[PDB]
């Protein structure tokens, strides 16, 4: 039918966005589906969207939020260099490594529950995760919530005094420890978040595994130098480190032991010069930004 | 109710202007019979029973339970551009009813203006009521009955 | 479950004067006492339980 | 045409029909009475605070 | 294909409600005409876009 | 009807700050629990500068001893400690507003349900399940 | 009578537990009527109308209920239908009609869970 196969369409298959096109705040990650066309289609003004887009673009890349408006225009901004952040990521050959050790979100690994172990700190995460909720939607959970875990008082009110009863007659301390477990042991059957919205891993940012080397024809790298620019010529207020702007991304970098006198004789012109850095290692914060350590490599 | 009629010819006239193919009207006897013979007469396409959100695809006893969420579905016609249904008004009136004998309806349908009623036109339809049924007014005089006169239908 | 004792029965009895002097009719809006009337006076007419209109 | 406009109801169904609507009557005055005496009981917890002496 | 223009009448719905009350009786909302809703275009729906979002 | 009396006694003595504070709490509240009423919390709020010189009784304040006595009494016996609050030279300004009991009994002051804790129960099982 | 029920209640429970037998609680057992003083005899004293009324609407529920199973499993098998009717002395029930039957089967069910009970 033509419902199944508009599902199926390629305008179907970009998610729905409304997102500022216009953002002046912190950018950790793209936030728009870039827009591609084929040198033939621009000439066209063909884009696979519902109108020509206007012959005054010369990009074939764009972003958009919606196919058509009350004004009769199509709201869309002319950028597609989110890519070009990637690519020069991929390009510094830098693997992103867990800071906690953690295990790789991209492999299907057999995992425990040594984590588990904290059942009533996050099993109350459903109700007390709540910081940005409305205040009586989040009240909704708390007789909502009441309902459901009343019924289960009659299981509870038995298998307590058949698996437990010392407990109930010497104690609570453990009682708590039951009753955690019970609405979890009834829960993991239920579905609340059974979809998590958190960032998995890199999030797409880079697929590389730690531990390849890089072969040249001069031997093997050994540290890999990035060009780059020093955006403050005063440390960040605060904190030890300078901040540099190398391949699109932000970077703390930690100088050998004393700053090169290009900073002081510079001043607030740093930036207008380019020096080589050595990228220690790249993290990714719960954020869904990506914490890249550099290293002021000055020529001696 | 005449009250009730009076108010389902106004929203057919309505439903015309803008050309709906579907709508509803109240389920009552008078409604049912009012629709039925502008159904028979070819000024409706359909007359389907249902309920407040549309036409009932298999039959729905009607009962106390369900008497207040029921509706009358009627499909309007449309030819050449033009509404098959242009017009639908009241003849005897809520606060004016008019009951005329044969011979009285005789002479409407002979062009005599009888008591102010402008007579009957070619290709409209008056309906009458007798004894609580709704027939045509050709049809009353066939059987020599005498009725109010209900609606032109146009 | 058990093996702070009990509280004295004049603690007890201050709970109790403190519940009905915050539920006392005298104590509330003259709103409540015609409530309670036209509860009253709906029990007396009533065809049966529940009858109201 | 010919269906009958509307079907009574069986006296049968009318005995289901006035069970319903009597349950639903009975349990929406015992669900407020019950509120009524969990909102009494959360209220003795707290009287030790309040000051009658 | 979500059914447009159906009417789920009381005896469709014997059980008690997650209230815990019978319906007896239609509701204002089933007592509203609703021939908008069969000349409105019907907003399409996947389940696919729940998850590319 | 459960009524929130807000006082700005003055403070005299700067030695015993809070002491024509405490009398006129033990005078209200012996007119509150002498009349069937009952007090249901006193809340002292500390000395605290007046927005502007205040005058009372041929007086002029510059500060006083801000103090919250949420109670219940009848409309007669509300009037009747409004009345004598007015009267008392110790007192420069007082505010007797109405806490609507129609949904729930136990309400706490509006200082505390500004902080969220709705009712007095919920701050005094913040004080033992988990002091 | 300056005597409370908190506090006679807390006589019976002291006494009861303490084995003391002052002549309070024969006039306790004419206060309340409870000649016999026991654990069970302070829970029946202190019994609440609403209790009953818990009980009263499960069963008024549970009829409810069983009579729209009954019926509904009923209908939807038709040879069980035509037996019940025969066994409840419905004779030829097989030459009815829906709604001149179902009346039979909706007024045998309800005869069945409402007459014997």
């Amino acid at each position: 039918t033509l419902a199944e196969l508009l599902g199926r369409s390629r305008i179907a298959q970009v998610a729905n966005n409304h997102k500022p096109l216009t953002y002046t705040g912190k950018k950790f990650h793209p936030t728009h589906q870039i827009i591609e066309t084929k040198p033939s289609t621009l000439y066209r003004q063909e884009w696979g969207l519902k109108s020509a887009i206007p012959s005054k673009i010369k990009s074939r890349y764009l972003v958009y939020n919606d196919l058509d408006t009350l004004e009769r225009i199509t709201t869309f901004e002319p950028r597609g260099g989110t890519q070009w952040n990637r690519l020069r990521f991929q390009e510094m050959g830098v693997p992103i490594v867990s800071n906690i050790g953690r295990q790789n979100p991209f492999f299907k690994y057999i995992s425990r529950p040594e984590d588990e172990s904290h059942a009533k700190l996050s099993l109350f995460k459903e109700m007390k995760g709540d910081t940005d909720i409305s205040p009586a939607a989040m009240k909704k959970r708390l007789k909502k919530i009441t309902a459901l875990i009343r019924s289960f008082q009659d299981e509870f009110k038995e298998w307590l005094v058949e698996n437990h009863p010392d407990e109930l007659k010497l104690n609570s301390n453990k009682l708590e420890d039951y009753v955690v477990k019970f609405l979890n042991k009834k829960l993991e059957t239920k579905t609340n978040k059974k979809f998590n919205t958190e960032i998995i891993g890199t999030g797409g940012l880079s697929y590389s595994l730690p531990g390849k080397l890089k072969n040249s024809p001069n031997g093997v790298i050994q540290r890999t130098v990035v060009p780059g620019r020093i955006l403050n010529v005063v440390k960040e207020n605060n904190d030890n480190k300078w901040l540099a702007a190398i391949g699109g991304f932000v970077a703390d970098v930690v100088f050998f032991q004393s700053p090169p006198s290009s900073f002081n004789s510079m001043g607030d012109f740093i930036r207008m010069k380019t020096f080589l850095f050595e990228i220690l290692e790249a993290s990714m914060e719960k954020n869904g930004s990506v914490s890249m350590h550099a290293r002021l490599l000055e020529p001696q | 109710s005449l009250v009730k009629l009076a108010n389902t010819c106004a929203h057919l006239q309505n439903c015309s202007k803008v050309r709906v193919a579907l709508t509803s009207i109240p389920y009552t006897k008078l409604q049912l019979q009012f629709a039925y013979n502008l159904y028979q007469q070819g000024f409706l396409s359909s007359l389907q029973k249902g309920s407040t959100m549309g036409p009932d695809k298999d039959f729905v006893e009607v009962t106390p339970d369900n008497i207040s969420t029921r509706r009358l579905w009627v499909g309007l016609k449309y030819r050449d551009n033009k509404p098959v249904l242009s017009s639908c008004k009241l003849i005897s009136k809520p606060n004016s009813r008019i009951h005329l004998p044969m011979e009285d309806m005789k002479k409407l349908c002979s062009g005599v203006t009888i008591r102010n009623i402008k007579p009957l036109q070619p290709g409209e339809l008056i309906l009458v009521r007798a004894h609580n049924n709704i027939m045509d007014i050709n049809e009353a005089i066939s059987k020599k009955l005498d009725g109010e006169v209900l609606c032109r239908v146009k | 479950s058990g093996l702070v004792g009990i509280e004295d029965i004049e603690k007890l009895e201050d709970r109790r004067e403190a519940i009905l002097r915050i539920l006392s009719m005298r104590n509330s809006e003259n709103k409540n006492a015609i409530k309670m009337a036209v509860e009253l006076a709906r029990k007396e007419f009533e065809r049966f339980p529940g009858d109201t209109g | 045409m010919s269906q009958p406009l509307l079907r009574n109801r069986s006296p049968e169904e009318s005995e289901l029909l006035k069970l319903k609507r009597n349950y639903n009557r009975s349990l929406l005055n015992f669900q407020a009475h019950k509120k009524k005496l969990n909102e009494l009981l959360n209220l003795y917890h707290v009287a030790n605070e309040f000051i009658v002496t | 294909g979500h059914i447009i223009g159906k009417l789920v009448d009381v005896t469709e719905q014997p059980h008690a409600n997650n209230k815990g009350l019978y319906k007896t009786r239609p509701n204002s909302s089933d007592k509203r005409v609703g021939v908008k809703r069969l000349y409105r275009p019907p907003k399409l729906t996947y389940v696919e876009d729940r998850l590319r979002s | 009807m459960l009524y929130e009396l807000i006082g700005l006694v003055r403070i005299t003595n700067s030695n015993a700050p809070k002491l024509e504070a405490k009398e006129l709490s033990s005078t209200i509240g012996k007119l509150i629990i002498q009349n069937r009423g009952v007090v249901r919390d006193i809340v002292p709020m500390g000395i605290r500068y007046l927005p502007k010189i205040m005058k009372k009784d041929q007086e002029k304040h510059f500060r006083a001893y801000h103090f919250l006595m949420l109670f219940d009494s009848s409309a007669a016996v509300q009037s009747e400690i409004l009345r004598t609050l007015k009267k008392d030279p110790r007192v420069i300004r007082s505010s007797i507003v109405k806490v609507d009991l129609d949904k729930q009994l136990d309400r706490a002051s509006s200082l505390h349900r500004s902080l969220g804790k709705k009712s007095i129960l919920e701050l005094v099982n913040e004080d033992y399940q988990s002091i | 009578e300056k005597t409370t029920l908190l506090r006679d209640i807390r006589t019976i429970q002291d006494a009861l537990s303490s084995g003391s037998t002052p002549k309070e609680l024969l006039e306790i057992k004419q206060r309340y009527g409870i000649q016999d003083f026991s654990q069970e005899t302070v829970r029946q004293l202190l019994q609440l109308d609403i209790s009953g009324l818990e009980v009263n609407l499960e069963k008024q529920r549970s009829l409810i209920d069983r009579i729209q199973t009954r019926l509904s499993e009923l209908l939807s098998n038709d040879l069980k239908c035509d037996q019940f009717l025969k066994d409840h002395g419905v004779e030829d029930p097989l030459t009815l009609k829906k709604n001149i039957k179902k009346n039979l089967l909706r007024k045998h069910v309800m005869m069945d869970m409402q007459q014997p009970s």
